[PDB]
């Protein structure tokens, strides 16, 4: 099939540039259309930990985008409490099959490093960000500890 | 005695051989016999008329007078026929093996439907009907022997050491008979002469040189040779006929006109899935024509990409035809109208060139019909189904390339796209609601309640260039007519039926022209229906289906005479409506595409295109 031909390359393309942000790439040998990864934030208040993530590809990939879900609780203005995330690049009606997934993830990691309460997905946290960065960071910090994945040593 | 006694005298003579007793020199010697007008099946066991049955081995039937007798489905072995007469005989699928038939008359009846074979036989100085399976016959050297007799009276060509008769004059009827093996269930003089074993290339070529030299003196014009263009190349374009200088010279122009007519027909429309004959005898010529008209590869990319696709996935395509294609394609990708669009990353083997081993690679690059910048990159598995749709065929599985760059197709309607830039798929993207719509009219002609057999059969015959099942037998005459005769009062189109045809196609409150063009097309489809290709045969042709085809044409004319090519062309089509049925079916279609091709592909089965 085509979807697997593309994915097999999309993958090694990413196992090529060892971006220190995303590791370790796991593919479930049940589907291969479902990837797991772990993002390791560079900027506070998310250094204290890391975040697991599942990337599920529709069968009609690459002609229909994937959706990314956070399998780790994260205190973030642009991320659902149920894991859901909104990225411009992988939303339908904005998606071109040529888009390299190495760059959609780069996007996601950039959105976790510098939150954009401009067009948020959680007014709760978004107002706390812009009006009380001290407090917001004080809460995100403790939430990464309590609910976040263990920070990698190498 | 009478032939009836000659009859019941061989009946129980090959039964003794089938009982053990061998037969002396005198026993197996039935010379000077007379079996005229005797249907041999009646006084013969039902085994000699069955595949892998029994062989009549070791006889001597010299001087026999078979003329008018039926020897159908019977296999002879080791027999003598020298000096017999079989002219006017019926011999559907007959077989003669290791038996010599010198100096005999074999101009059998146009009645016979399947060609008889001649495995290890000799026809030294025999007159033959131009249709015969000689795939085993061992010919002899041409003896000084004088020519066969005649009374003004046509001339004969020599095929090694056999004798073939040219017509009195190449009337369009003479042509479509001897030459067109397409419209004629695979039978023709070209297919007869080439059926000779793969070594007599000397006499095989000679025989064809003698046949072109005949036609060369016909005076017949481009117009009159077109419906046999495809049939001529398919045989004459491959070796050994490539070596022959006299045959290559004449055929050249014929192949330039073939390629041309193919470039007009299938550059906008899906070339129907190829049978074996096509894969073996046609594509190679298309690859050849492309190789000589370099420019064509780009200006008619629509067809090119088809002739290539089908070449690289033809089950029965020779490794030469595949290589030429591959190679012809590396030329096309390097063209400065094509290579700009190549997204060096995703295309082919990601290293610039196609990866022809996989069917799921981005091997194909389609060019826009209108724009210089728009191109489509898609896969073999995908382009295949787009061009041969299924109910679940997805119509967006491709990289839209807008000047080297890829663009989102979400919020781009397929219909709009296919209309503007990629015409090839539109006739196909529609087929799901074009078939239903057509179906709704066949369910109207043939009631599902009472008739269901015919129905699934009319439906079935739509997805194949030809059908094995015919309807010229007597029970299918009374059957059909009882369904068509109510729809055609006084030989005109039933006002009730016509109204149903409109609602069926939503043309009820349409413009008279768009209606005429639709009836014209339905008339064209039901023309096809009553042709050798579908439910008809080479000489017989369902009378109702032809009376319905002509009736639909009527109302077409009645609604808008502008539609037709001329007042007198309507006359002549009408006349021929009353194998001359497959010559109008094409004419009407050639016309249909030139002036209203979007209305045609909405009615005709993509499989018939």
């Amino acid at each position: 099939m085509a979807a697997s031909r593309r994915l097999m390359k999309e993958l090694e393309e990413i196992r090529k540039c060892g971006m220190k942000n995303f590791r370790n790439i796991q593919v479930d040998e049940a589907n291969l259309l479902t990837w797991q990864g772990l993002i390791v934030p560079d900027n506070p208040p998310y250094d204290k930990g890391a975040f697991r993530i599942e990337i599920n590809f529709p069968a009609e990939y690459p002609f229909k985008p994937p959706k990314i879900t956070f399998k780790t609780k994260i205190y973030h203005p642009n991320i659902d409490e149920k894991g859901q995330v909104c990225l411009p690049v992988i939303s339908a009606e904005n998606w071109k099959p040529a888009t390299k997934t190495d760059q959609v993830i780069q996007s996601l990691i950039a959105l976790v490093n510098d939150p954009q309460p401009e067009h948020p997905l959680r007014a709760d946290l978004a107002e706390e960000y812009s009006k009380d960065r001290k407090k917001f960071c004080k809460n995100a910090e403790e939430f990464t500890k309590k609910y976040g994945e263990k920070r990698p040593v190498d | 005695s009478s032939p009836a006694d000659w009859a019941k005298k061989l009946t129980d003579a090959v039964l003794r051989q089938k009982a053990g007793e061998t037969l002396t020199a005198a026993d197996r010697d039935f010379s000077n016999a007379d079996f005229r007008n005797i249907t041999f099946s009646k006084i013969l066991p039902p085994s000699f008329m069955e595949r892998d049955g029994d062989i009549i081995k070791g006889f001597n039937f010299s001087n026999s007078k078979f003329t008018y007798s039926d020897i159908s489905h019977l296999h002879f072995d080791e027999c003598r026929f020298t000096y017999s007469t079989l002219s006017d005989v019926v011999c559907s699928n007959t077989k003669f093996s290791n038996s010599d038939m010198n100096e005999v008359f074999l101009q059998y009846s146009i009645t016979t439907q399947q060609q008889p074979s001649f495995i290890d036989t000799t026809l030294k100085n025999t007159l033959i009907r131009h249709k015969a399976n000689l795939s085993g016959v061992i010919l002899n050297e041409p003896d000084n022997s004088s020519p066969p007799s005649v009374s003004g009276g046509g001339n004969f060509i020599r095929l090694g050491d056999i004798w073939l008769q040219m017509p009195l004059l190449w009337t369009e009827n003479a042509v479509d008979g001897f030459l067109n093996h397409e419209h004629n269930n695979g039978k023709s003089i070209l297919m007869t002469i080439d059926s000779l074993p793969d070594k007599y290339s000397q006499e095989k070529v000679q025989a064809m040189e003698d046949l072109v030299k005949s036609l060369r003196g016909g005076r017949l014009t481009e117009a009159c040779i077109r419906p046999v263009e495809s049939s001529l190349v398919s045989v004459l374009a491959h070796p050994p006929y490539t070596q022959s200088a006299l045959i290559s010279e004449w055929l050249g122009p014929v192949q330039e006109r073939f390629f041309a007519h193919q470039c007009q027909t299938y550059n906008d429309v899906p070339l129907p899935a190829p049978d074996t004959y096509y894969q073996q005898r046609i594509l190679p010529v298309l690859l050849d024509s492309f190789d000589r008209n370099s420019a064509a590869m780009t200006t008619h990319s629509g067809l090119f990409n088809q002739v290539i696709l089908h070449c690289m996935t033809g089950v029965d395509c020779t490794d030469g035809t595949r290589q030429k294609a591959a190679a012809l394609y590396e030329q096309y990708l390097a063209h400065p109208a094509v290579s700009p669009h190549i997204h060096n990353g995703l295309f082919g083997n990601y290293d610039g060139s196609p990866d022809w081993t996989t069917r799921a690679a981005d091997n194909f690059l389609l060019l826009s019909s209108q724009d210089s910048d728009t191109a489509m990159m898609l896969s073999t598995d995908t382009l295949l189904t787009m061009l041969n749709p299924t109910p679940d065929t997805a119509w967006d599985n491709f990289y839209l390339l807008r000047a080297g760059e890829n663009v989102s197709t979400a919020q781009i309607s397929p219909v709009e796209l296919f209309r503007h830039d990629f015409p090839v798929f539109l006739a196909a993207f529609n087929q799901q609601a074009t078939q239903r719509r057509f179906g709704e009219l066949i369910d109207i002609i043939l009631s599902t309640e009472e008739h269901g057999e015919l129905n699934q059969q009319f439906l079935a015959a739509t997805n194949q260039k030809h059908s094995t099942v015919k309807l010229i037998d007597d029970a299918s005459v009374s059957r059909l007519a009882t369904i068509f005769d109510p729809l055609l009062p006084e030989g005109k189109l039933s006002p009730a039926h016509y109204q149903h045809i409109l609602s069926a196609y939503h043309l009820t409150d349409a413009t008279p022209q768009k209606q005429a063009e639709t009836l014209f097309c339905l008339s064209t489809a039901f023309a096809r229906y009553s042709s050798s290709a579908i439910f008809g045969t080479e000489h017989d042709s369902p009378p109702a289906l032809r009376g319905y085809a002509e009736a639909l044409m009527q109302k077409a004319w009645e609604l808008s005479p502008a539609i037709f090519p001329s007042s007198e062309q309507f006359t002549e089509w009408s006349d021929r409506f009353h194998t001359c049925t497959s010559v109008v079916a094409d004419s009407m279609q050639r016309h249909a595409r030139k002036y209203f091709p979007s209305v045609l592909s909405s009615i005709l089965p993509l499989a018939w295109a």
